[PDB]
């Protein structure tokens, strides 16, 4: 492949570089319609640019933590962090977030991550060896009371069982409603006077339950859960321009009041170098 | 306000005319739908797509 | 080789390859030629 | 119950009216089936709101 | 003789001529078609009122003055009054639909000014209170009034901010959607034509607006000295393979 | 096992089932059909909303009793108001249709009666007053209430004499045109299928009706003994192969 | 395979909505044997319903 | 591939994409056709 082809002096009626922006297009001009050139050969392809490559690449996507403790007497494991729960999404920690909202609609098969690491902030005589066990809980589907409810017999339920320190991986297909997952969604879901704005009211996914399977030992451990996805299969529809503000909310496209310029001012004149 | 086999007749009254026989949403998986074998089993999955057949047999 | 039935199990997809900016850079209804006056 | 995805409602009044016949009085009632025409689909397994428990069984 | 320059556009029952033209946009390089059965769901036969539908409406008009901010109208809302069209909306569960929207200015060769016409799909809007307020529905479906830019915050309402396209992204970067320039000193209309563009195959023409059309003045207007400081904006939009579905009792929807 | 009496008409996104009928008529033996090119006039192409407009509207229902004379509609008057079928037909200057019409009624093998539904081709009616008075519009457009003929005469308003069709012709001939017997013993609803009828093409849908469907008891209801004295009577209508033409601003009526 | 064929108005004598469902039969009707339909295709072959897999987890 | 000798350790089966309802929703001893009338 040619990068640029050789080309010498013009004298033309023909002038290539005079163009009329106010159409809409990006004429295609190059090197060789302005200067003399040579000929030069590419030596790339743009593979890692592809968005395949672009998205497929695992991000952090979720923190959480639950801990092991005696429940006796916890009139509220959820609060207790005797299990924690979470509600699946792709846009509350932002390095990831950026990069899919460069499109409008996207469509992917995930696969997930799961790190698991414990910490025992105070005095034990030793680490125990712990196996967490995370279930899916779709949308419709009962949802855990207790660290130990009939719910997390998961009977129907796709849920893995991993040791803490280990890390658990399994892909799920694109799950979503329509043909692509809505980067933005101009809309409600119905037409309520107070109904809620944006897309949180169509990535309806569910959440994510986790829990330690292991009883009290005498000490606490403190287990902090890492989820990160990849996408893979990767197909993204209408380009838009990059998030230039800082993110306020999962799901809406507001930015922050008395922000900063993001623009970089000048030190210096326009002429400035 | 208990069940009862009654809740599965749908009364007719003689005589009335412009007037409103019975109303439903259509949630399959609560309310009237959710204890048939259809509300029964659209709650082992989480979505659904198709068309309801909806019959009324006169007694 | 594929070990796992689902194709959701699958490793990354391949370079699309594909590339055509046309669809963006050059979304006019008449086709403007380069060296041709863009506007006649 | 989800409200964007939600379905519709579906509703029955009398056209004319109900008319028994003499020496006949009360009401009459009407059963009402549901089914899924061969069009359905439904996936996304998951667990059912409708059984639950608090300790293990035992014979 | 033909030239870029002059156009003729005739859709139902309405015609448009321009003989300063600047090209004409086709987002994504498409042209509005109806809806294939192979990407159809709802088996329901849809309705294409065709001619009585598919018609120019013209918008009444903005003011273009040294203040102004820019003006923003979501579609179909824009039209949701406009003949047959608005009430086949109102009646229909779903419908869906491409449009021929034409921008119009004209001035003089001693005026200056340069507008941005885009065309922005799922252009969901922020609030201007932060957090994740929301904003309410009557705020993004301001009909045929459009939203302007350089009114004030209300409440419920969204950020009017232009440098960050009411959603936390740059003005300079609105280029890379369909869009053309209109500049007093080339141009004097704007047209882009919109095919459908959503993640299912139809939708509901109430609860979700697929496509705001935004007019950003960038370069001031400036005009000849004792010139009355301003000129008047028109839009005109025509619905293009409109398809409706779904026929009931007509929707009700706030305020 | 097909019977005569059995019966569907699935028109739209509305489907009839009736399991005693009396045959259908088909008037003048023409089924409806959409306007020939051979026979236009008005060179605009015309919109034909199909699905949207092609479906059965119910009216609300009457009360038979003992002294009931007998109620009359006119088409497309009935329908002014339903669905997108009224809008269009507001909104276009020229519109055409043919109709289904189904009447309906039923009782028990112990009541007696018997209505004529009948189809008449221009109905002008007579002012009661005599002379030359003419029959003022709101008159002869009382919309899905239509004309009941046992109410009083008013000013302005026609004549409603059963014995004279409303004109100056005998009850006895009316069965000239397109009819059917409701005989309580034998049928129990009544279908007329109406071609378009006109010396023009297409014509104005408000300033000229072009039918009157006339549903009269001739043989006095009858109820068994300590019954309810009355039947409620229902009529649905289905516009079908509706055209509009000649869209516009909006026509505004009298009263 | 289609999930709907298209089909128009309908004036017969051959009624497919009418059953007598004492019969302990549910006849297959259809959405296109009561309203007017376009075609649309089923996309799906029911696999996640087998019962090797509603039992097999 | 099987690793192992007996079939009780071999994977799931595979969709039996058998699939008829009439033995539940028409297990009538005379056929019915849908469109001709229920009694005769
Ligand atoms: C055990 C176990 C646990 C699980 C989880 C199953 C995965 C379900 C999650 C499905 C994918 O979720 C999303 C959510 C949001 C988005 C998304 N939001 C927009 C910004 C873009 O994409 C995409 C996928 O499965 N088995």
């Amino acid at each position: 492949t040619v990068a640029s082809i050789s080309s010498g002096p013009k004298h033309t009626q023909k002038v290539p570089i005079l163009t009329a922006n106010e159409t809409g297009a990006t004429m295609p001009v190059l090197p060789s319609d302005s200067i003399e050139t040579r000929t030069t050969y590419m030596h790339f392809n743009g593979s890692e640019t592809d968005v395949e490559c672009f998205l497929g690449r695992a991000a952090c996507v979720h923190v959480t933590e639950i801990q092991n403790k005696d429940a006796t007497g916890i009139d509220n494991h959820r609060e207790a962090k005797l299990f924690n729960d979470w509600k699946i999404s792709l846009s509350s920690l932002v390095q990831l977030r950026k990069k899919l909202e460069l499109f409008t609609y996207v469509r992917f098969d995930s696969e997930y991550t799961i790190l698991a690491t414990a910490s025992q902030p105070d005095s034990a005589n030793y680490s125990s060896n712990l196996v967490v066990q995370a279930m899916y809980v779709p949308p419709g589907a009962p949802n855990p009371k207790e660290w130990d409810d009939y719910t997390w017999q998961s009977a129907s339920n796709p849920s893995v069982f991993f040791k803490v320190g280990d890390t658990s991986r399994f892909s799920v297909p694109y799950v979503g409603l329509a043909s692509a997952y809505n980067c933005f969604y101009d809309g409600y879901s119905h037409d309520d006077a107070e109904t809620q704005y944006g897309i949180t009211v169509l990535n309806h996914m569910g959440s994510m339950a986790f829990r330690i399977v292991n009883e009290h030992d005498e000490h606490k451990t403190l287990v902090k859960i890492r989820v990160y996805h990849r996408a893979k299969h990767v197909e993204a529809w209408i380009p838009r321009a990059p998030r230039a503000l800082p993110y306020t909310s999962i799901g809406r496209t507001n930015y922050p009041k008395n922000t900063e310029p993001v623009i970089k001012k000048r030190k210096g004149d326009i002429k400035s170098y | 306000t208990k069940d009862e086999v009654n809740s599965y007749l749908i009364p007719l009254n003689a005589n009335r005319q412009n007037e409103q026989v019975f109303g439903t949403n259509l949630f399959i998986g609560d309310g009237v739908f959710k204890t048939t074998l259809l509300g029964e089993i659209v709650q082992y999955y989480t979505h659904w797509s198709g068309s309801l057949r909806f019959s009324l047999m006169y007694t | 080789i594929n070990y796992y039935k689902d194709a959701a199990s699958t490793s990354s997809a391949g370079q699309s390859l594909s590339m055509d900016p046309s669809k963006f850079t050059e979304p006019v209804k008449d086709l403007m030629l380069k060296g041709a006056p863009a506007l006649n | 119950p989800d409200t964007y995805t939600s379905a519709g409602f579906l509703s029955c009044w009398y056209q004319t009216s109900l008319i028994l016949p003499p020496e006949t009085t009360g009401q009459v009632y009407l059963l009402s089936f549901i089914s899924a025409c061969p069009d359905f689909k439904l996936r996304l397994m998951k667990d059912t709101q409708t059984i639950s428990q608090t300790v293990a069984l035992t014979e | 003789g033909y030239s870029d320059r002059v156009q003729q556009i005739t859709l139902g029952n309405s015609t448009i001529t321009t003989q300063e033209a600047a090209n004409a946009v086709v987002c994504y390089a498409e042209w509005p078609e109806y809806l294939p059965d192979v990407d159809a769901s709802d088996v329901n036969k849809t309705s294409k009122p065709d001619t009585s539908v598919c018609r120019f409406y013209t918008l009444d008009s903005k003011t273009w003055t040294t203040g102004s901010k820019g003006w923003c109208w979501k579609l179909p809302d824009a039209l949701k009054d406009m003949g047959v069209f608005g009430q086949n909306m109102f009646f229909h569960s779903l419908g869906r639909s491409g449009y021929t929207v034409h921008v119009q200015c004209n001035a003089t060769k001693f005026h200056s000014g340069c507008l941005l016409v885009v065309v922005i799909p799922e252009h969901q809007l922020a609030s201007h209170e932060g957090g994740n307020v929301s904003v309410k529905y009557t705020f993004t479906h301001p009909g045929e009034r459009g939203i302007d830019l350089s009114s004030a915050n209300e409440v419920g309402g969204p950020v009017k901010d232009v440098l960050y396209n009411m959603n936390g992204t740059l003005l300079g970067n609105l280029l890379i959607f369909p869009h053309q320039f209109i500049n007093l000193r080339t141009n004097n209309t704007a047209t882009i034509v919109i095919p459908y563009i959503n993640s299912v195959p139809i939708d509901s023409m109430t609860r979700h607006n697929n496509v705001s059309l935004m007019v950003i003045p960038i370069a001031p207007l400036t005009v000849p000295t004792g010139a009355t400081p301003s000129l008047p904006i028109t839009v005109t939009i025509a619905p293009m393979c409109t398809e409706f579905s779904g026929i009931r009792s007509k929707s009700i929807v706030p305020q």
